[PDB]
């Protein structure tokens, strides 16, 4: 429940420490954790809110000009001097102008012309700093069992901040899922400014928001801002040797939108800003989880399929059943079978054990299960009343392993070491792989990692030819680097 | 959890009216809102809807073009600006609200008391 | 075009204590997404059943719902005096063109 | 102003799509194709310059491609 | 550009494709994609749906270009002569008729 | 400004085609409008500024 | 949109200065310099790739320069 | 298919492009081409229209 139709969910089946299992949570999908004798839990990361951010260096992306003025002195004097040249709210430009004996001063050298114009701003955009402290994560988890397809004690919500990295989700009757997370560690926020222009917000690398050629204030503005640059938005063009003209460039808000590419969008409610794409890593202490359905008597009245048995995207099968009798809370018998002569359990039943908890007249419940690849029968019931359904699955185990490798490769391309931490109960091969991946990833990010989908595809093809024809061990070195870059790209 | 409707009144054909529906007791932003009307001697008719976040809106063919639904999540208010009214629009209007994580889908809803709109020549 | 719902009898005359049965027929396949509402004059319509069998919060147990293909049935086992009202079915399938049935009135016989 | 460094250098990597993702591919290809289509003779100039440079055939072809790449951007 | 009242439509994992009636209007930009659907959202099946979104387009201002034929363009030449003119008559264009 | 041809034809912006008469028509609303989608469960339309 | 071809390709030539003349020299230099200043690791990688390509010294230096120019533009 | 009331528009060999107001309707098929035009048809110039 809550992760049936997500289409980007992965199963963390397995727990070999009898205890905590590491899991990396992403905004895209969610994680179903199934243990040996413990109920299947679906865990999802929902929203990342940021609060009380600190304004830093707002730029001015639209200028307005004002009362221009100018002066010129004859070709043999000092220099032209507007009194508004000692005002830090005016842009002043000095040049040489053809002058003499026609303009009024007898000599024929070049004059000196100064022009000053007052600067005004409209529509500035501002950036703000995100400290590692004071950003909150909200994780929603739910449990399988008795919830029909449509205080709950089967769902819980956990708030996690760097001030409280660990919390327990109290599932009434199932115990409590302890949950430790690395919130400071999970997405670097020590390089990301929160950027707003006009009711639109982004996450921006703190190196793209310092190499910007636009008039910039510093910090918050008490009153009318003082902008230091006075250029790169005001253009002093020159007439054919006799005049100066001052123009402003228009509103800049379409170039910034295209300068932003690969920057994450966000949204804002009041002093808080919700990011909808993040990455968090949690260890799941599932040792206070029980089963709410052992020591129950088998339900023996009848069962009716209420919708149909449906197939999720990953192969599993969801079934929604209605119970006719009134036996109180009682256990549901269900299995995947072939050869209905000898009912032999084939496949695996994802839900832990399906127990009906509401007994008034008719109850509804939803379970799901992982059937084998051939034809099979969903068998729900005990004797002479076991309604069954015919169900067919598509692909052999080889295709499943191939898709698993593809998913692992994509997760690696997205995360790196934290991807190495996804299913890490924790051994020595895992930690060694994570270490070597850390070293190689640091080197690769240092050398490459300044390109976007085209520079790196070009360098990939180039070095691919190079390693193909160089005839050394550098053949293997290149071809490996090329596999890296080209998959990093084609993942998309 | 309640919805208080207001703004209904008698108006001439071709007149413009604005109906309001104030929500209380829940997170207004997470609820998809709908307008359902009932003419005298007729069954309930589902005419308009808007998502929780205000992104998208739906109008039934019987009202498509003339009526405009909107919402303010800060003031917790749903608005149904109905222009070019006709005598066929004389009915009792109810605003309903349901918890939605998808554009308009909802399971358990909450209804207001309704407000009468009369369009007589 | 749009899905339409048909409520068979448009009027049900029964006495307090009898068993009431109302039917709703859909023009096309809707799996279980049917809702039953009770409407009394002078009161806002009240949601009784959603998902065609699940009783809303606080609804008494005497109301039951059943489905078979496109035919939905609302059953009232023990008719009560306050149970005499109008009853509507509403289709909740996949998008808003959502519609109600013409309604069936439960009248005291 | 005129420069405005692109953010795709520091592309934030995550499951969700970035700000303008669908455009990058066609962005660069369209710029190059348009500039070449407007100025065809520079293809001949680049072919000559590449032929004069580089001993082997592969080197000359790579020089041709890199010149035809670097010219439209005026990089 | 400026945008206006959006709308959208979705379909079952196995139905046709979404269609807003505002796709037959040349004032709306419309885009079609695939969305995860099923069993929570409203139809029993689990594949990818089809979602269409449309929005009304309006332009506050636009730049316009005009063509110039090499005819109907005029040049204005100013010429003057040396001789008797005093220095004042160098940048003075008031009466050249007489 | 004075502008060359082939720079006033290779421009990626919504363009009318001459006599603006009644209701305006744009050949392309493409790229003046960005259709993103949320994590597989939404769609969002924005304009570039 | 994103591409917006530059007009400097078809620069109108006359005595009077064009629209944005004073920024032509600085514009490209600043873009390249900023990108390289942010990413030195690619300077090392490009040095290596240029060394692997090209027989003579001049060919390798030219390859280095052309790579260092193509990279900032993502041309 | 069935076709209906055709219409057409032509332009100065050196003007913009022809535009019918029925191009803003999604119920019409519209095609644009170049036509020999000038000084006999009514517009003094001789290029393609």
């Amino acid at each position: 429940i809550r992760c049936i139709g997500v289409s980007n969910r992965d199963f963390v089946e397995g727990m070999s420490g009898g205890t905590w299992v590491d899991v990396v949570l992403e905004h895209g999908g969610c994680v179903t954790v199934m243990a040996q004798d413990k109920p299947t839990v679906d865990i999802e990361l929902v929203t990342t809110t940021v609060s009380n951010m600190a304004e830093v260096r707002s730029y001015c992306y639209e200028a307005s000009i004002s009362d221009m003025a100018s002066d010129s002195r004859c070709p043999t004097q000092g220099e032209a001097y507007l009194d508004k040249q000692s005002d830090t709210q005016y842009v002043c430009k000095r040049t040489l102008v053809d002058r003499g004996w026609g303009n009024g001063c007898g000599l024929f050298g070049k004059g000196s012309l100064v022009t000053c114009a007052k600067f005004a701003c409209s529509k500035k955009m501002t950036g703000k700093s995100i400290q590692p402290e004071n950003l909150e994560y909200r994780i929603m988890l739910s449990v399988h069992g008795s919830q029909h397809s449509g205080t709950d004690e089967n769902r819980a919500k956990v708030e996690i901040t760097p001030n409280s990295p660990r919390a327990e989700a109290t599932l009434g009757g199932f115990g409590s899922l302890g949950l430790d997370c690395e919130p400071r560690t999970g997405l670097d926020f020590s390089d990301l400014y929160y950027l707003t222009m006009n009711n639109k917000h982004w996450l921006v690398h703190k190196e793209w928001f310092h190499d910007i050629p636009l008039p910039w204030h510093a910090g918050a503005d008490t009153g009318t801002p003082h902008w230091n640059n006075k250029e790169a938005l005001v253009e002093f063009k020159d007439a054919h040797a006799k005049r100066q003209t001052v123009v402003v460039l228009g509103s800049q808000e379409g170039a910034v939108h295209t300068a932003l590419a690969g920057a994450l969008e966000a949204e804002m409610d009041g002093a808080k800003g919700r990011l909808s794409s993040g990455h968090l890593k949690c260890r799941l202490k599932m040792d206070k989880l029980r089963l709410k359905g052992v020591s129950y008597s088998l339900c023996t009245a009848a069962f009716t399929f209420t919708k149909i048995p449906a197939e999720t995207l990953h192969g599993t099968v969801t079934v929604e059943v209605q119970y006719a009798g009134t036996d109180g809370p009682c256990k549901v018998p269900a299995q995947m079978a072939v050869d209905m002569q000898t009912l032999t359990p084939v496949g695996r039943l994802i839900t832990a054990n399906p127990v009906i908890t509401e007994s008034t007249e008719n109850s509804k419940m939803m379970l799901e299960l992982d059937p084998p690849f051939g034809d099979s029968y969903i068998v729900i019931g005990v004797g002479e009343k076991k309604i069954t359904h015919h169900w067919h699955r598509s692909g052999s185990t080889i295709g499943k392993a191939f898709e698993a490798t593809v998913r692992g490769a994509k997760r690696m391309a997205v995360l790196g070491d934290t991807a190495w931490d996804f299913g890490s109960v924790g051994g020595a091969l895992n930690s060694l792989g994570k270490g070597i991946h850390q070293i190689f990833g640091a080197a690769f990010k240092s050398l490459f990692g300044g390109m976007s989908w085209f520079s790196q595809i070009l360098i990939g093809t180039l070095l691919m030819w190079l390693g193909l024809n160089t005839k050394n061990g550098s053949i293997s070195l290149m071809c490996l680097a090329l596999g890296g870059v080209l998959i990093f790209l084609s993942t998309a | 959890v309640q919805l208080v409707e207001s703004g209904g009144g008698l108006v001439q054909p071709g007149g413009s009216l604005r109906l309001s529906c104030s929500a209380s007791g829940f997170t207004f932003s997470t609820y998809s809102m709908h307008w359902v009307r009932q003419a005298p001697g007729k069954g309930l008719e589902y005419v308009s809807a808007i998502t929780g976040e205000g992104d998208s809106a739906f109008y039934a063919d019987s009202v498509k073009g003339r009526f405009t639904i909107s919402r303010d999540n800060s003031k917790n208010t749903l608005y149904f600006e109905m222009n070019s009214l006709r005598p066929e629009d004389t009915a009792v209007y109810y605003c309903v609200g349901g918890y939605s994580n998808f554009y308009y889908y909802y399971t358990m809803d909450v209804w207001g008391q309704g407000t009468t709109v009369t369009v007589s020549s | 075009s749009e899905i339409v719902l048909t409520q068979s009898p448009a009027t049900l005359s029964l006495s307090p204590g009898e068993r009431a049965t109302l039917s709703c027929r859909a023009s096309q396949s809707i799996s279980t997404f049917l809702a039953w509402y009770q409407h009394k004059p002078g009161q806002a319509p009240r949601l009784l059943i959603y998902d065609a069998s699940t009783r809303a919060t606080g609804v008494p147990a005497r109301f039951s719902g059943s489905r078979s293909g496109t035919d939905f049935t609302l059953t009232i086992s023990t008719l009560e005096p306050e149970d005499f009202a109008v009853y509507y079915c509403q289709q909740r399938y996949n998008w808003p063109p959502y519609t109600f049935g013409q309604g069936t009135k439960v009248e005291i016989k | 102003a005129v420069t405005l460094p692109s953010h795709s250098t520091r592309k934030l990597q995550t499951r969700s799509q970035t700000w303008l993702e669908s455009r990058e591919y066609t962005k660069h290809l369209i710029r190059v194709e348009n500039w070449i289509f407007r100025n065809p003779g520079f293809a001949l100039a680049a072919a000559a310059i590449a032929w004069l440079l580089g001993s082997s055939t592969s080197q000359k072809v790579i020089y041709l491609v890199m010149i035809l790449l670097i010219a439209p951007a005026y990089s | 550009a400026s945008i206006s009242d959006m709308a959208s439509d979705s379909r079952c994992p196995t139905q046709g494709e979404a269609y807003l009636d505002k796709q037959s209007d040349t004032q709306y930009v419309c885009k079609r994609t695939l969305v995860d659907r099923g069993w929570g959202n409203g139809c029993g099946l689990f594949g990818k749906g089809s979602l269409v979104t449309c929005a009304k387009f309006a332009c506050s201002k636009k730049m316009t270009g005009k063509s110039i034929q090499p005819e109907n363009l005029e040049y204005r030449i100013m010429l003057s002569v040396h001789g008797s003119q005093h220095s004042g008559m160098i940048v003075n264009d008031t009466g050249h008729e007489t």
